[PDB]
């Protein structure tokens, strides 16, 4: 989807706010450790999410005016919200009256729970974690030094697809294998596994820019043709 | 509230903080949460991961070649064996720094960075100045951090679009001499890891 | 400029609050009628703004969360503000001092003043308006049913060539003359006309869609190249 | 305000408000303004401008072919010669919908629109959800606003990316016979004039 998401050769955005590491506090509300809990929690039991295609749509369909004012973890309680909603875990009328419950009394006390066999279950995800990494029969349509020119699309729902990177010029640099597809993956509609290739792309093509600068960006198949 | 105009009016940050706070209880109701795994996964991102893990894998780079060859050749198997991986570090490739190509890093589509050998990533990579920026402006957004590269340094940019991970491995800096492995790696910064700067002799 | 202004083919902002015409109405606050009171008052006498490619930088330049929270009318009050504090009209801090003012204290009286001849010099701008066409001594460069391809290029100043149209290929169906070029003029650099062409883009070249939609957009001639 | 988002947080709506008054004060107070030329420019567009002005355009062409004509292949000359000239309305083009070709108008870039013409544009003319979809999606746009056209109907949409203008002459509806040019512009909508919707036999 062409959303306020992709912003990658975007003008106006400003300065960088530096900040030195040690200074760059990671967590200043006690509502955005609940959303990093929340997301790791939910897919370890694949709760409105299996994986991050799940994930990052629902944050891609935030209002543009709530992408950019709610902060990075208002993101992520966005995509838990919105999945747990769209698959039926949750109630969306329960879910707002609920959260009209904690606007009004903020000291409202959080129900607590135990499950250590939950905690089991969590670390797996923690550690193993969920490689999209399959094996399909097909075999790649591109080459490493092929040069191919990626596709004029625009998809309505998900993708990994760059605007910046389209109907743009690139040479594969490296076959990774077949990968879950995101395009798919993010709506529900199968892994359906597509090579995956890490393509470099040079500044003169991408921004009409001469000078000694790349970017190396990983493009599922479909993006792309043979030239 | 002009009807015409609702996308006018952000929500405010105490509706995103009471949502957090409905979801949590719901789910710890309906048995799908508990207090006790948000707070492991909490403790597990907010304490037990860090950009440590990666100054070792550079203090070890530094200090064995045969080491550096392997994790260059194959990092996600070197990775793997020395323990970082795990959710979004399952695939992590290691960039070489040399005295003419700088690596940076970005999730131009939101903020993808491996947690398991890095820890969480900085507020600024997160945001979109730096995201809009880095793939179109490398120079000037370096120049921000104060890293000023000739024109003869070519710049490759790698934009995580994939779930495959990128971290910079930056070059041992003069005045390092008899070092130990452990004293180099506190001198490997997270910044030089993304590849937004290089590291100071001591 | 690659800026949030530039929504053309963006995704994601929603369904279009259809009012009707009888009920839509043009102003809800007072300070609305005033920004175009300051607008068309200003330029009409030169200030800030010698025509519409100022006013429409600066609105460029807004914070992107700004632009999209401010409503309209906002944007003519941050394009004027601008504009008059870069000619040096209005000393920044001045203007900064006497804003806080009016926001703690909003029933502050505005001073009077009657200027008819201020007046009847706005009038003119009104009726008279501020056609950008020019005569040069060049001839075009393209044709009409000449088939041209939008340049890849990123200025980083403002700009009318929108970034769904460019590296695109189109039809040039009407040469107006040559029109007061924006990406010079609105950085205050001269008129520097070029001609300016209306050109036919297919839905196909611009989306992929293959579908009986086209748009029809006018370009500078160094928006493009002959094929 | 974390100094590391100052981004997240917008003006407020009193902000601009504020800044408005102070720009009319201080400009009246150094001779560049007064209350009298403000009030004029109000005046003129909250009042004196209006949809009213095409839609006598349209209900003559429609009653005089020889005029039709003449609009159709030099409208600047005749827009001219009938008064309706001015500020965003020096060079304004007229576009004719027919039976296989629908016509809408938009300015993505902005919000650009003759005023001498049709007065102020629409509220939603200047937001951002019809700039952006309408040139992408016109047959779902124009389906919110209720007009369903079958996909043999070309659709041709006019970005206002210059100071050229443009405006819709819808066609006259069935039902219409022998109402008189006074009756027939009362029909006419501001909004077939940009294209979103035809005109509803009376
Ligand atoms: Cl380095
Ligand atoms: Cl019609
Ligand atoms: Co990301
Ligand atoms: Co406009
Ligand atoms: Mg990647
Ligand atoms: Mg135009």
């Amino acid at each position: 989807m062409n959303g306020i998401h992709d912003v990658g050769g975007m003008d106006g955005f400003g300065k960088v706010m530096y900040v030195k590491e040690e200074e760059d506090i990671y967590f200043t509300h006690d509502w955005e450790r609940l959303a990093f809990g929340l997301v790791a929690g939910c897919m370890a039991q694949g709760l409105g999410m299996k994986a991050f295609d799940e994930f990052r749509i629902g944050i891609e369909l935030m209002r543009p005016v709530d992408y950019l004012t709610s902060s990075y973890y208002g993101h992520w309680i966005a995509t838990v919200a919105y999945n747990l909603v769209d698959t039926g875990v949750l109630d969306e009328k329960e879910l707002d009256e609920r959260t009209e419950v904690f606007l009004k009394k903020p000291d409202t006390k959080i129900p607590r729970r135990e499950d250590p066999a939950l905690v089991k279950l969590v670390e797996k995800a923690l550690y193993d974690g969920l490689s999209p990494l399959r094996e399909i029969s097909a075999s790649p349509r591109f080459k490493v030094g092929e040069r191919i020119k990626t596709k004029n699309i625009h998809p309505t729902g998900h993708t990994r697809f760059p605007r910046y990177a389209r109907d743009k010029y690139g040479v594969i640099d490296e076959v990774y294998g077949a990968h879950v597809f995101p395009d798919d993956a993010a709506h529900r509609k199968g892994e359906n596994p597509q090579y995956l290739y890490r393509v470099r792309f040079e500044a003169e093509e991408l921004w009409g820019y001469k000078q000694k600068d790349s970017v190396y960006i990983d493009l599922w198949e479909s993006y792309m043709e043979p030239v | 509230i002009d009807p015409r105009f609702p996308h006018h009016h952000p929500r405010p940050q105490s509706f995103w903080e009471a949502r957090a706070k409905a979801l949590e209880s719901l789910l710890i109701e309906k048995g799908h949460l508990s207090s006790d795994a948000s707070e492991r996964v909490i403790k597990h991102y907010e304490h037990e991961l860090g950009p440590m893990n990666g100054a070792k894998v550079v203090a070890k780079a530094w200090t064995d070649p045969a080491f550096k060859q392997r994790l260059l050749e194959d990092s996600e198997t070197v990775l793997r064996e020395l323990g970082y991986y795990g959710l979004q570090g399952e695939h992590i490739r290691v960039v070489e720094n040399t005295d003419t190509v700088h690596n940076v890093v970005v999730c131009t589509l939101c903020s993808c960075y491996p947690w398991p050998l890095l820890g969480l990533p900085p507020s600024w990579y997160k945001e979109p100045a730096y995201r809009a920026r880095v793939v179109k402006e490398p120079r000037q957004v370096l120049k921000e951090f104060g890293l000023d590269l000739p024109d003869s340094v070519e710049i490759r940019v790698w934009d995580s679009s994939s779930e495959i991970r990128f971290m910079v491995l930056p070059q041992r800096p003069e005045g390092t001499e008899g070092m130990t492995e452990e004293e180099l790696a506190k001198l490997v910064t997270r910044d030089s890891m993304i590849g937004v700067a290089k590291i100071e002799p001591p």
